[PDB]
RNA sequence: ACCUCGAUGUCGACUCAUCUCAUCCUCGAGCUGAAGCAGGUUCGAAGGGUUCGGCUGUUCGCCGAUUAAAGAGAUACGUG
RNA sequence: UACUAAGUGGAAAAGGAUGUGAAAGUGCUAAAACAGCAAGGAUGUUGGCUUAGAAGCAGCCAUCGUUUAAAGAGUGCGUAA
C-alpha cells in the first residue's frame, strides 16, 4: 500500500538520522553462509547489514537530509551496513570479510556525518 | 568440496578422496587425533579442496534427533504424529540444543531452542 | 452398472430429449457440477465409465453425487432380420439427459482437483459438457 | 514426430508455436514433438 | 520492445545512407547492403551518434517490421564494426579438416571425399585440425556456412561424435 | 423394394488391363525401451513393379520353394 | 460502416490451439511493472524404513523449525550411495 511504503521509508529515514556510519556495499558474491557469517562477526548488537533496494535507500537518505550520497547507491546492487557508537570496527570487520572471501565491492559511505569514498575504506579499516 | 561421514575411531581402508589428489597417508593420523574425545561415534567431516593440495578440515556433531529418542526414553517414535507416544520437558530440550550449537547455525540460544522444537515434533513428542 | 431392479412395462416409448431440462437445472449437493449443452441418451455403461473416472481421480477424501439415472429401457432388434413381425427385445438402459442438467457433482476436495476430475469425467459422456459452481 | 488430432504440452518447457498455419509443440526432449492440430 | 530502441551509431567509420528501397551501411570491415521491400511502413531517421525509428500506424505487420528492421540494423552495424564468427568443434576419431585455396575440405568417416566452396566475404580458419573458426561480416552468411558444414555428419548421442557447435551439451543415450 | 420380368446372363478361371491410397517393395524424414546389423511405429509419396506350384469347381485358404516384395480395394463383387 | 486472410465464403462432428476483432471486470505500473541479464538460493540432515550400494532424488513414514533479502526433508534433471 502507499501507507506501508511510507512507513518503511520513515523508519529507515529515522534510523539514518541517528547512525554513526552508513556504508554501501555491493551484495555480489555473498553466500547464504557468508550472509550469516558477516552478521555473526558484526557480533555486538549495535550494527546491521541488510540488502536494501535503491529506491528505498534514496528516499530514506533524501528525507534524512543526506547529499552527494546518491553516487554510493547510484546504478548498483546496494547492501547497507549501519553501525552505532564506535563505528570504525564495523568497517574493519566488513573489509576483512571480503578479503577472506573471493571478492566483494566496497563502494563508500558516510562516517560520523562525513562522506568518504571507496578508496578511503582501506584507510578506515 | 566432498563431505563424508568418516568414522572417528578408524581411518585407513579407502580411496574416493584419492582422485581429489588428497594424500591419504598424511591425513589419517589427523582424523584419529581431535576425534579421540568422541570415540565410537560416526563423525561427519567437511573437506575443502585447495589448489595447492593443502587441506583444512571441520568436524561436526552426531546427527540431530537421535538424542531425542534418548531423552524421550523410547527407542523409536510414532509413525503417526497425532499418536503422542512420548513427552519431553523444555528444560531437557535446553541440554540437547547446547550439544548441537557447533553444528547449528542458530543466532541465539533461544532460537537454538526453536530449531530443536521443530525436530521434537517430528518424533510426535509433546513439548512440556 | 446402474439398472432398475424391476420395471412395470418392458418396452416403452422413446423419450425425445429436445427440451430445456425439466428438473435438475442447477447443482444441488456439491460445489461444482457438470452441465450438458446438447441433450442426448447416455446409457448405463457410460454412467459407469464416468463414475469410475471421477472415483479414480478423486482420491480418498471427497465425495461424488450422480444426479441422473437410467430409468428408461431401450430395445434393439436382432441383426440380419426383416422388419415387422414384432418388437425387438430390450437390450440396454439409458438415462435421458436434457440440455442443461447437472448430472455429476463433487465435494470436499480442492478447486483445481475438482475441475480436473470433472474434465476427466465429461470426456466419457457424449454431451458437450460445461462446468458450473454452486450459487450462494 | 507425433501426429495427433489434439496437441497439448507434456513437459514444463514444451512450448506451443504456430508454423506454416500448423500448431506444433517443441520441447528440449525430442520425444515431445507434435503436429496437425 | 526492440522497435523502440535507441541505436547508437558510433561516428567512427560507420555511415548510414537510406535510399528509397536500399540501405547502405559502411564501416571499417566491409560495406553492407540491405534490400528493403517497397511499401515499408517505417520512417527511418538518423541523428549524429544516435538513431530512432518509428512506424506510422498500429497495423500488425507494421509492428513486426518496427522491431525486425531495428534488429537487422543493429546486427549490420555490429557486424560492420566488429564482425561475426562461429566456432565448430569437429569431434571424432578419424575426423579432420583443412583449407585449400577457396575450398574447405573435410575428412570424415566417409569413403567419399568431401570438399566445399566458401562464399565471398566469409573466411574459415582451421587453427587446430579439430577446430573450425568461420569469420564473416553478416550473421546470416556465417550461420549458413556453419550449417552447410554441419549437415555432413550430425552429432550422435550414443557417442558425442559429430560437427558439434562449440559449447553445445548434446544429450546422452547409453547403449550396451 | 424406387428402375428393370413384351428377359439388365449369374461363380471361378483365361485374355486385357484401368483407377484409388488407407502402401508390400523401391524412395525421402522424424521418434525410439535405435550402440552396429536387422528392426517398431509415425509423416510424405501412387512413377514403376507386385512369382511359380500341389490339393480343391474354386474365390478365400493350408502347404512347398523362391523373391526386394508376393499390397487392401474399385470398375454391373470389370471383362460370355 | 466494421469483420474476414481462411479461396473461408464454395460440405461435417467429439476434441486441440499465443489466429484476429469487440465488451466487461479484476491485479501490478515512472517509490520503476513483465520477460531477459549480474549475484545468492543455507543449517538442522547422512531424521528414519533399507537397499554391498538409496544419505534432497528407486520408492516409502512425519514431511517442519532455525541464519536472512531468500530458500521447496527440496523445482525438476542427473549420481552403485
Ligand atoms: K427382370
Ligand atoms: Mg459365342
Ligand atoms: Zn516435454
Amino acid at each position: 500500500a502507499k501507507k506501508d511504503k511510507a512507513q518503511q521509508v520513515a523508519d529507515v529515514s529515522h534510523l539514518l538520522s541517528t547512525s554513526a556510519g552508513f556504508v554501501i556495499f555491493d551484495y555480489t558474491s555473498m553466500s547464504a553462509i557468508e550472509a550469516t557469517s558477516i552478521r555473526k562477526k558484526l557480533f555486538k548488537n549495535g550494527s546491521k547489514i541488510k540488502v536494501i533496494k535503491n529506491n528505498i535507500l534514496r528516499r530514506a537518505l533524501k528525507a534524512g537530509k543526506f547529499e552527494g550520497i546518491d553516487e554510493t547507491a547510484i546504478k548498483g546492487k546496494l547492501a547497507v551496513a549501519v553501525g552505532v557508537n564506535e563505528i570504525v570496527e564495523t568497517l574493519k570487520a566488513v573489509d576483512g570479510v571480503v578479503k577472506a572471501k573471493e571478492a566483494m565491492n566496497f563502494v563508500c559511505g558516510y562516517f560520523d556525518n562525513r562522506a568518504f569514498n571507496s578508496a578511503d575504506l582501506e584507510k578506515i579499516a | 568440496i566432498a563431505k563424508i561421514n568418516l568414522l572417528g575411531g578408524q581411518a585407513k581402508p579407502g580411496p574416493a578422496l584419492a582422485s581429489v589428489g588428497i594424500n591419504m597417508g598424511e591425513f589419517t593420523k589427523q582424523f584419529n587425533e581431535k576425534t579421540k574425545d568422541k570415540q565410537g561415534e560416526m563423525i561427519p567431516c567437511v573437506i575443502t579442496a585447495y589448489n595447492d593440495k593443502s587441506f583444512d578440515f571441520i568436524l561436526k556433531t552426531t546427527p540431530v534427533s537421535i538424542l531425542l529418542k534418548q531423552a524421550a526414553k523410547l527407542e523409536k517414535g510414532a509413525k503417526n504424529a497425532k499418536t503422542i507416544v512420548g513427552k519431553i520437558t523444555m528444560a531437557k530440550a535446553k541440554e540437547i540444543a547446547q550439544y548441537k550449537l557447533v553444528d547449528l547455525n542458530a543466532n541465539t540460544v533461544e532460537a537454538a531452542l526453536k530449531m530443536v522444537l521443530g525436530t521434537a515434533k517430528q518424533m510426535g513428542i509433546e513439548v512440556i | 452398472m446402474l439398472q432398475p431392479k424391476r420395471t412395470k412395462y418392458r418396452k416403452p416409448h422413446n423419450v425425445s430429449y429436445e427440451g430445456k431440462a425439466k428438473g435438475n437445472s442447477y447443482v444441488a449437493f456439491g460445489e461444482y457440477g457438470l452441465v450438458a449443452t446438447k441433450g442426448n441418451w447416455i446409457d448405463a455403461r457410460a454412467i459407469e465409465s464416468a463414475r469410475i473416472a471421477i472415483s479414480k481421480c478423486l482420491g480418498k477424501t471427497g465425495k461424488m453425487w450422480i444426479r441422473i439415472f437410467p430409468h428408461m429401457s431401450k430395445t434393439k432388434k436382432p441383426l440380419e432380420v426383416r422388419m415387422g413381425s414384432g418388437k425387438g427385445n430390450p437390450e440396454f438402459w439409458v438415462a435421458v439427459v436434457k440440455q442443461g442438467t447437472v448430472m455429476f457433482e463433487v465435494a470436499n476436495i480442492p478447486e483445481s482437483q475438482m475441475i480436473k476430475a470433472l474434465t476427466r469425467a465429461g470426456h466419457k459422456l457424449p454431451v458437450t459438457w460445461k462446468i458450473l459452481k454452486r450459487e450462494e | 514426430m507425433k501426429v495427433r488430432a489434439s496437441v497439448k504440452p507434456i513437459c514444463k518447457d514444451c512450448k506451443i508455436i504456430k508454423r506454416h498455419q500448423i500448431v506444433r509443440v517443441i520441447c528440449k526432449t525430442q520425444k515431445h514433438k507434435q503436429r496437425q492440430g | 520492445k526492440i522497435g523502440n530502441r535507441t541505436i547508437t551509431l558510433d561516428p567512427a567509420k560507420v555511415n548510414l545512407n537510406f535510399q528509397k528501397d536500399h540501405i547502405a551501411v559502411k564501416g571499417p570491415l566491409g560495406q553492407i547492403e540491405l534490400k528493403l521491400p517497397p511499401n515499408l511502413p517505417l520512417k527511418f531517421e538518423l541523428k549524429d551518434n544516435n538513431l530512432q525509428i518509428t512506424r506510422n500506424n498500429e497495423l500488425k505487420q507494421s509492428k513486426i517490421f518496427h522491431g525486425t528492421y531495428n534488429a537487422l540494423i543493429t546486427n549490420a552495424i555490429i557486424g560492420v564494426t566488429q564482425g561475426f564468427e562461429k566456432k565448430l568443434r569437429l569431434v571424432g576419431v578419424g575426423y579432420r579438416a583443412n583449407v585449400e585455396g577457396e575450398t574447405l575440405n573435410l575428412q570424415l568417416g566417409y569413403s567419399h571425399p568431401i570438399k566445399e566452396k566458401i562464399p565471398k566475404g566469409l573466411t574459415v580458419k582451421v587453427e587446430k585440425n579439430t577446430e573450425i573458426t568461420i569469420s564473416g561480416i553478416s550473421k546470416e552468411l556465417v550461420g549458413q556456412f556453419a550449417t552447410e558444414v554441419r549437415k555432413w555428419r550430425k552429432p550422435e548421442p550414443y557417442k558425442g561424435k559429430g560437427v558439434l557447435y562449440f559449447d553445445e551439451v548434446i544429450v546422452r543415450k547409453a547403449g550396451k
